[PDB]
RNA sequence: GGGUGAUUAGCUCAGCGAGCACCUCCCUUACAAGGAGGGGGCGGCGGUUCGAUCCCGUCAUCACCCACCA
RNA sequence: CGGGGGGAACCUGGGGAACUGAAACAUCUCAGUACCCAGAGGAGAGGAAAGAGAAAUCGACUCCCUGAGUAGCGGCGAGCG
RNA sequence: CUGGUGUUGGCUCUUGGUCGCGCCUGCGUAGGAUAGGUGGGAGCCUGUGAACCCCCGCCUCCGGGUGGGGGGGAGGCGCCG
RNA sequence: GGGGCCUGACUGCGAGGCCUGCAAGCCGAGCAGGGGCGAAAGCCGGGCCUAGUGAACCGGUGGUCCCGUGUGGAAGGGCCA
């Protein structure tokens, strides 16, 4: 890689399980992207994609504005938006489409589902934190 | 299972570690050559009984000699000898350094470990060193007369 | 004797029980015993050998007990005697 | 009631389309052996993707060692 | 200094059947009986709650009456309790 | 007869599982001839010796794939096609 | 024998009897609920009838919500199938 995130990884620390609220507003921080930075917050998901009477799906816009699928390995991506928002109002953020997930949550679907959620952007790295706290 | 190590074994280490090996490694081996003991509640006592006893000893010596350290590091001792003109007819040998030491300023001292190569022939001012251990720079003046 | 002469454990009669089928918590009708007949469990018996004063003495001792036998042997008083010192280091206060 | 294995054109197999066959054709002189061509054919559907005899629940039979049976 | 061996039955501990009953028989019964062994004594065992068990209760152990052929146990059989 | 385990220890080489993270991995003309999945995302990495180069390595669906080092020193360039 | 519309191959019961050592087996009008066919009277609690079958124990499965070992649950049982 470069020395974008070799500048960045000292400062943000993959091994030790974090929380949202803690971990939430260093989003902005953490990207030293030139450009227009549109954050995406992901974890997978503990339900066999390999049947599809377990899938989720939907169309459900962020309050905020522009500025859910599920994958056949098991995985959710999503766009949050644009550059837009700042580092302090996503603990207002971060906990809402969270909560848009479980909504749909299958019933045969077997294990723990929202696994480990790495606070990222398009341009960001591998870092622990909670879905919850 | 808790053995106190009778002597330095290398992988299962240093003398007077407890270490914890396998029974039968302990009782068929270690035990009955005299290389460790159990680690009980008495053998264990007398262990850290035993290491406060050394670490008084050796920590009474650095605060034996720094408390005849100052003592010399202060002192000073002039010494005449028979007088030549910056040159000595016999010499100071580190046996005589104590034995004026001695004389004047009533301080014993063993006298090996200051400089016991060349015995110093001339006259001069001297800053000589000595021991056991963290010790003493000294000031000797030679010069004349008896 | 084949008895434990540190705890004592001495060989005692124990049923063997022969059961057949499927049991209730399994769904199935439940257990049939087939037979019972005597048996018996003995302790589990080591020889350790140990030198204590001049002398080599062994124990007889069930392995759970194994560890009390090198208890008595750091109790180190005065005993010149023969191979049955041992009498000396059995026990006293226990 | 298990592990599940045997899943396959007409018969058997192999892949998370071949041999003994059958037909025309050579070779002998002839069974032959060979040598060359032709032949819907994959336990079962619903569903997966670009594609899927080459991805997943019912269960359709199949053995071997197995469970149990008032 | 003590032990050893004996003692009708009684006692505790270590071991421990079968006939029989189950109208056959194996789990079950007989039965922890008979018997063998070890050890107590004039008794032995037990005994001073890591107990009961539903009352905010009782209060060591032993023995009798009762609780009660109850609660249960049981090829839910015989029967055990 | 036999698995596990106790008695049962020292030193080694050797492997499987699985977990964590690191690391690569994969070809149905095509998009530009070498697309693992899928939503983002309109570029960017780059001098902390790029564009290539050479020796030296790893996997090789082999045109190709890929890192260590230096000869390397101011471009390659994403959608756009 | 043919056609149309249906599912009474009902649920809650059952006067009275046939048979009969017991246990069983058999027939059954009628009332209640909600139905089917019928304009209706009415019929319908399987089949023209008489064989097509198996006490109890133990256990499976669905259900009700009855019991739930100090109490709330739970384990397990009961009851209906
Ligand atoms: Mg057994
Ligand atoms: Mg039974
Ligand atoms: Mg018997
Ligand atoms: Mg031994
Ligand atoms: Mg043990
Ligand atoms: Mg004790
Ligand atoms: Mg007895
Ligand atoms: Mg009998
Ligand atoms: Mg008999
Ligand atoms: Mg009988
Ligand atoms: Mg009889
Ligand atoms: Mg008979
Ligand atoms: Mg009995
Ligand atoms: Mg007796
Ligand atoms: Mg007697
Ligand atoms: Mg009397
Ligand atoms: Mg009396
Ligand atoms: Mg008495
Ligand atoms: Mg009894
Ligand atoms: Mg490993
Ligand atoms: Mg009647
Ligand atoms: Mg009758
Ligand atoms: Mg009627
Ligand atoms: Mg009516
Ligand atoms: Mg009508
Ligand atoms: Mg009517
Ligand atoms: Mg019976
Ligand atoms: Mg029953
Ligand atoms: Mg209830
Ligand atoms: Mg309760
Ligand atoms: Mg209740
Ligand atoms: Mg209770
Ligand atoms: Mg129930």
């Amino acid at each position: 890689h470069g020395k974008r995130y070799r500048a960045l990884l000292e400062k943000v620390d993959p091994n030790k399980i974090y929380t949202i609220d803690e971990a939430a507003h260093l989003v902005k921080e953490l990207a030293t992207a030139k450009f227009d930075e549109t954050v995406e917050v992901h974890a997978k998901l503990g339900i066999d994609p390999r049947r599809s009477d377990q899938n989720v799906r939907g169309t459900v816009s962020l309050p905020h504005g522009l500025g859910f699928r599920n994958d056949k390995t098991g995985a959710i991506h999503a766009p949050v938006g644009k550059a837009s928002f700042p580092p302090e109002k996503l603990a207002d953020n971060i906990r809402a489409f969270i909560r848009a997930l479980e909504a749909h949550k299958p019933e045969g679907a077997k294990g723990t589902f929202l696994r480990s959620v790495y606070v990222t952007t398009t341009m960001g790295p591998s870092v622990r934190i909670n879905p919850h706290s | 299972m808790k053995v106190i190590l009778l002597e330095p074994l290398e992988n299962l280490g240093d003398v007077g570690q407890v270490v914890d090996v396998k029974p039968g490694y302990a009782r068929n081996y270690l035990l009955p050559r005299g290389l460790a003991v159990l680690a009980t509640e008495s053998n264990l006592k007398a262990l850290e009984a035993r290491i406060r006893a050394q670490a008084k000893r050796l920590a009474e010596r650095k605060a034996e000699a720094e408390r005849l350290k100052e003592i010399l590091e202060n002192l000073t001792l002039t010494i005449p000898v028979r007088a030549g003109e910056t040159k000595i007819y016999g010499s100071v040998t580190a046996k005589d350094i104590a034995e004026a030491l001695s004389r004047q300023h009533g301080v014993t001292i063993d006298p090996k470990r200051l400089a016991l190569e060349k015995p110093i022939k001339e006259l001069g001012e001297y800053v000589l060193t000595y021991k056991p251990h963290p010790e003493v720079p000294i000031q000797l003046k030679v010069s004349v007369v008896a | 004797s084949k008895v434990c002469e540190i705890s004592g454990k001495r060989p005692i009669v124990a049923n063997s029980i022969q059961r057949r089928g499927k049991a209730k918590r399994e769904g199935g009708v439940g257990k049939k015993t087939t037979g019972i007949s005597k048996r018996r469990q003995y302790p589990n018996l080591q020889k350790v050998r140990v030198r204590v004063a001049g002398q080599e003495i062994t124990f007889r001792v069930a392995a759970s007990h194994i560890p009390k036998v090198y208890e008595l042997v750091e109790r180190a008083k005065g005993l010149k005697l023969e191979g049955l010192s041992p009498k000396e280091i059995k026990k006293e206060l226990l």
